[PDB]
């Protein structure tokens, strides 16, 4: 029985999500990186959830 | 791309507040700013303001 983890950390897409959060400052840094994570479909403005 | 189109004559208004804030707004902090220079002799930042 194929079962998926709901756990946040253990998720394939964690690394980039936590790249692309305005926690991190390099998204801070340049008003342009935002844009970026929004286009690769992970915006920062939504939770982490989301 | 030099042009702007149904614009026929600029006419100075000498008005300093403003140009402070226009010349700050446009070229020493835009938030979408023109690509940066990348080089050995370049640290990397792409306006003032940074």
């Amino acid at each position: 029985t194929i079962v998926v983890d709901e756990d946040v950390r253990k998720n394939k897409l964690k690394p980039v999500a936590t790249y692309c959060s305005a926690n991190n400052p390099e998204i801070s840094f340049k008003a342009m990186n935002e844009i970026q994570c929004r286009v690769n479909k992970i915006d920062p403005t939504k939770s982490l959830a989301e | 791309r030099l042009r702007i189109d149904d614009c026929f004559q600029i006419v100075g208004t000498g008005d300093f507040d403003t140009c402070q804030a226009q010349v700050e707004e446009l070229l020493v902090s835009p938030r979408f700013p023109l690509p940066a220079n990348i080089e050995a002799a370049s640290s990397g930042f792409e306006s003032v303001g940074q």
